[PDB]
């Protein structure tokens, strides 16, 4: 049918106690539509959750498909990300599922939580479709188990645990992937517009970090790089998917043959269209690599990423890095040869930050 | 035929190598190795060979090898089975722990005098220990 559901309100909303895992974690979780509005969405987070307006917003994309990454990589890949939200207030954008990106983010959340205090906040918005017990899950305003134990026979993925939050998306289908992805997009961008409390003007940044991936990691780096706000992106060139191949086409750029790499329909199928628009606004595109060069920590690399990336003046930096409580940043970053600061900024500064 | 140096292959080590040969060798699954490495007592072997990369594991087959070492003291197992999907809240029933208490494959302990005194020297030979025994024990102490 053309999605012919019925309207009626959510039956399912509270907290879920992890059965099955080596720690305790309570994750509250709501259902609702595609077609929730991002205000309401914002309102009850901020409300119902008790969570304050975060000072930076990361967006982490991945391939679905439950791959593998070097060891060491993915040690330093956790540090980076886990220091980079703990020092400063942020939120991840995660899958939710455990597949893919969302399992090495999750043992990087489980590696950190037993050796620091303080809390992330990590939000995970899936399909409600996917997860393996739909049931189990109906308790409104209460407390109840899941089993993080998982079969393969299900055909479905059990939702992740380190989560602290969840946002079911639901459509009418089940057991389909694809129903979700307009009401993340329209969430980051309506926390985007929201005002921080600084009085320069500067909204909640937001940064993309891209693992793997695949056909579809290349048009959504070529939707977040067209966005009229521009958004940063990093990419993980040890990968070995689409991430590595962006990796591969940015350097030597502004090469046919090297480009055919049997990812798509043989040499029949070329994807240059999407890959040359990508090259073609590389500036905000950020790589990554172990030593090969600068910023080898993927917590330099991410915060850079939004200064540089924001083309902004040296007082809206410093005002950013104030924010962030980030001395080291704005140390190496912004006071360097030459930053020619307008009359009166650096008092301003001082104001603001005593 | 597993052939051993010094330089490229990983397993460097003797110990290792003669472990691993013994695991693969026997073209056994899954349950059979993690019964091999309890009772070798070796939970590195298990985590890092045994428990990697969809192993599918059959239905009960986590919770007999729970049940497996409970009875035989090994915790690091207990604590590598709870982190692997195992929960108490559903393993644990009456029976089991009623076999529990009834286990020999650990050191010496002095449950069964204290039972003998407060049945008032009434219990035959070879004796089934129930919970009830268990609770007037505790009364008792």
């Amino acid at each position: 049918i053309s999605k012919h559901t019925q309207l009626s309100p959510t039956d399912a909303f509270g907290t879920i106690e992890f059965q099955g895992g080596g720690h305790s974690n309570k994750a509250m979780y709501v259902r609702v539509s595609f077609d929730t509005k991002p205000d309401l969405l914002l309102h009850l987070m901020t409300k119902e959750w008790q969570l304050e307006l975060p000072k930076l917003l990361i967006s982490v994309h991945g391939g679905l498909q439950n791959f593998e990454l070097q060891p060491k990589l993915k040690q330093v890949f956790g540090k980076g990300l886990i220091k980079a939200a703990m020092t400063t207030g942020a939120w991840i954008f995660t899958g939710g599922v455990n597949t893919g990106v969302i399992r090495h983010v999750g043992d990087a959340l489980k590696d950190h939580a037993s050796k620091s205090r303080g809390k992330i906040c990590t939000i995970g918005i899936a399909p409600w479709g996917i997860v393996e017990n739909q049931e189990d899950l109906i308790g409104r305003d209460v407390v109840r188990p899941y089993q993080t134990m998982s079969n393969p026979m299900s055909k479905l993925t059990v939702l992740n645990s380190m989560h602290s939050h969840f946002i079911l998306a639901d459509n009418g289908t089940t057991g389909k992937y694809g129903a979700e992805v307009k009401l993340r997009r329209q969430l980051e961008k309506h926390i985007s517009l929201q005002k921080i409390n600084t009085r320069i003007g500067q909204g909640v940044p937001v940064v993309a970090l891209i693992v793997e991936g695949g056909p579809n990691v290349i048009s959504i780096v070529l939707e977040y790089l067209r966005d009229t706000p521009p958004v940063p992106v990093v990419v993980c060139d040890g990968s070995g998917r689409a991430s590595d191949i962006l990796a591969f086409g940015h350097k030597y750029s502004e090469v046919t043959i090297q480009k055919t790499f049997t990812y798509t329909r043989t040499q029949a199928q070329h994807l240059f269209i999407i890959l040359m628009e990508c090259m073609k606004k590389k500036e905000l595109i950020t790589v990554f690599r172990m030593g090969s060069e600068g910023h080898q920590d993927i917590d330099l690399a991410i915060l850079t990423a939004l200064l540089k990336g924001a083309n902004a003046s040296a007082p809206d930096q410093l005002s950013l890095a104030l924010a962030w409580n980030r001395v080291d940043i704005a140390r190496s970053q912004i006071f360097i040869y030459g930053q020619q600061w307008p009359v009166g900024s650096l008092e301003q500064a001082m104001l603001d930050a005593l | 035929i597993t052939v051993f140096r010094m330089g490229s292959e990983g397993h460097q080590d003797i110990d290792l190598a003669i472990l691993t040969a013994l695991l693969k060798g026997a073209n056994a699954s899954a349950p059979d190795q993690l019964s091999l490495a309890l009772a070798w007592n070796r939970v590195d072997i298990a985590r890092s060979q045994i428990f990697i990369y969809g192993q599918q594991w059959p239905v009960g087959s986590l919770e007999q090898a729970m049940l497996d070492a409970l009875v035989l003291d090994r915790v690091d197992f207990v604590k590598l089975l709870i982190e692997n999907g195992v929960s108490m809240h559903r393993f644990l029933t009456i029976s089991r722990l009623e076999e529990l208490y009834n286990t020999r494959h650990g050191p010496s302990n002095t449950l069964y005098h204290l039972v003998r005194d407060v049945k008032k020297g009434n219990l035959p030979p070879d004796y089934r220990i129930s919970l009830i025994d268990i609770g007037l024990v505790i009364e008792y102490l």
